[PDB]
C-alpha cells in the first residue's frame, strides 16, 4: 500500500492549489480516502472523506468551500484542491486511507504529506554574516533575508559537526532568517581557518564566510 | 465530540511507565485510536478500538479505559518511544483528534552556555544591525531571555529560535536575535542579553559596549 503525495508547494495568496494523492498496492475504488491538516507544531485536523467508487464526499463543515475533494479512479488518484489561500492555510496536508470497512475510521496508511506554504515573497538569496567573539570559543553565522526555505549550513565543508548548533529558521518578515553556532578550542582559532558554508538551492547560491577576529 | 489529552509535555526516563490520558466530551464506546508522530514524519497508528495493538507495534504499548476516559500506557519506555502521541475518536463525524502529548527525555540539569555577538561590519553596510545571543546545551527546556539596550528592556525586534531536544545529549539550545537599523544600533552603546534559568539564582549576563 503506497500513498504518494507531491513535494513542497509554494503558492501565492488568493490562488488555488491541487494536492494529489496517488495510491497503489490495492484496489483503489474499494477503500475511502480522507484528508487531514496539520499546522507547524500543532494538532491534527480532519478535513473530509471521499468514496472513490461513487465520488461521494463528507466534509468537516469548517472546511466547506475552502477544500474540495475529488478522485480520478482511472488513475488511482485522489485530489484535494484548496482555494483562496491565505497565511492560515500554510500547513502540511496528508491523505490517509481508511480500512475496507470504512465505519472504523482510523488511519493505518498515510501519504508523506504535502507542505503548502502561502507567500507572496519572491526567491531571494540569503545575506551571510560572520559572528566573531566580541578554553573553548564560540563562533557563528547569521543567514538572513532569504526565501523560500531551506538553506544548508556547514562548517569547514562539513569537517566540523560535534560542536555545531544550527537553529530552525524563523519568519522575520516575509523573509526567513536563521543562525548557526560552532564551538572550537581556543588553540585552533584564529590560528586555523573556520568558515561557514551556506547554500540556498532556490536561488542556486553558495557562499563561504570565513570567521575572522 | 472533542478529545482532550491535558498533558502537553512529559519528562520521562528510560524504563519508566508513562500514562497518557484522553477524555471524550461524550461516550464514544471504545471507538478511539492512538497515533505516534515524530518530527517530519506522518502519524503512525499504534492502537485502534481503544485496546487493539496494530501489527509491528511493540508489546510495550497498550490501551484501556471506556466511555469517556481512555489511556495509553507504555511499560518500559525506550528512547525510540520519545515522540508525540495523539488520540482520535471515530464514533461520530467530524473525526476529532486530541492536541497531542509530547514526551521528552529527562537528564541532569545544565546551565546554558551564553555567547553574545555584535553586528558584523558586513551587515552594517547593508543598513541593518543584528545582535545575536546563543544559549547552548541547557536543561530543563524552560528558559527566558531578556534584551537590554543602555539599561532599558527591549521587546520589539527580537526573534527567538529553539532547537528540539538533542538526540545525543538530551539538552536544548536557543538562539535570540535583536535586529535594529544601523542608525539605531549606533545611537546606543551597551547591549545585553540576560538568561533566566533554574540552574542559577542570578541571570546569566553577557554584554558588550
Amino acid at each position: 500500500v503506497l500513498l504518494q503525495q507531491s513535494g513542497p508547494e509554494l503558492v501565492k495568496p488568493g490562488a488555488s492549489v491541487k494536492i494529489p494523492c496517488k495510491a497503489s498496492g490495492y484496489t483503489f475504488t474499494d477503500y475511502n480516502m480522507d484528508w487531514v491538516k496539520q499546522s507547524h507544531g500543532k494538532s491534527l485536523e480532519w478535513i473530509g472523506d471521499i468514496n472513490p467508487n461513487n465520488g461521494g464526499t463528507i466534509y468537516n463543515q469548517k472546511f466547506k468551500g475552502k477544500a474540495t475533494l475529488t478522485v480520478d479512479k482511472s488513475s488511482s488518484a485522489a485530489y484535494m484542491e484548496v482555494r483562496s489561500l491565505t497565511s492560515e492555510d500554510t500547513a502540511v496536508y496528508y491523505c490517509a486511507r481508511k480500512p475496507y470497512y470504512g465505519n472504523f475510521a482510523w488511519f493505518a496508511y498515510w501519504g508523506q504529506g504535502t507542505l503548502v506554504t502561502v507567500s507572496a515573497a519572491k526567491t531571494t538569496p540569503p545575506s551571510v554574516y560572520p559572528l566573531a567573539p566580541g578554553s573553548m570559543v564560540t563562533l557563528g553565522c547569521l543567514v538572513k533575508g532569504y526565501f523560500p526555505e531551506p538553506v544548508t549550513v556547514t562548517w569547514n565543508s562539513g569537517s566540523l559537526s560535534s560542536g555545531v548548533h544550527t537553529f530552525p529558521a524563523v519568519l522575520q518578515s516575509d523573509l526567513y532568517t536563521l543562525s548557526s553556532s560552532v564551538t572550537v578550542p581556543s588553540s585552533t582559532w584564529p590560528s586555523e581557518t573556520v568558515t561557514c558554508n551556506v547554500a540556498h538551492p532556490a536561488s542556486s547560491t553558495k557562499v563561504d564566510k570565513k570567521i575572522v577576529p | 465530540i472533542q478529545v482532550t489529552q491535558s498533558s502537553s509535555s512529559f519528562s520521562v526516563s528510560l524504563g519508566d511507565r508513562v500514562t497518557i490520558t484522553c477524555k471524550a466530551s461524550e461516550d464514544i464506546y471504545n471507538r478511539l485510536a492512538w497515533y505516534q508522530q515524530k518530527p517530519g514524519n506522518a502519524p503512525r497508528l499504534l492502537i485502534s478500538g481503544a485496546t487493539s495493538l496494530e501489527t509491528g507495534v511493540p508489546d510495550r504499548f497498550s490501551g484501556s479505559g471506556s466511555r469517556k476516559d481512555y489511556t495509553l500506557i507504555i511499560t518500559s519506555l525506550q528512547t525510540e518511544d520519545v515522540a508525540t502521541y495523539y488520540c482520535q475518536q471515530y464514533w461520530s463525524t467530524p473525526l476529532t483528534f486530541g492536541a497531542g502529548t509530547k514526551l521528552e527525555l529527562k537528564r541532569a540539569d545544565a546551565a546554558p552556555t551564553v555567547s553574545i555577538f555584535p553586528p558584523s561590519s558586513e551587515q552594517l553596510t547593508s543598513g541593518g544591525a543584528s545582535v545575536v545571543c546563543f544559549l547552548n546545551n541547557f536543561y530543563p527546556k524552560d528558559i527566558n531571555v531578556k534584551w537590554k539596550i543602555d539599561g532599558s528592556e527591549r521587546q520589539n525586534g527580537v526573534l527567538n529560535s529553539w532547537t528540539d531536544q538533542d538526540s545525543k545529549d538530551s539538552t536544548y539550545s536557543m538562539s535570540s536575535t535583536l535586529t535594529l537599523t544601523k542608525d539605531e544600533y549606533e545611537r546606543h552603546n551597551s547591549y545585553t542579553c540576560e538568561a533566566t534559568h533554574k540552574t542559577s539564582t542570578s541571570p546569566i549576563v553577557k554584554s558588550f559596549n
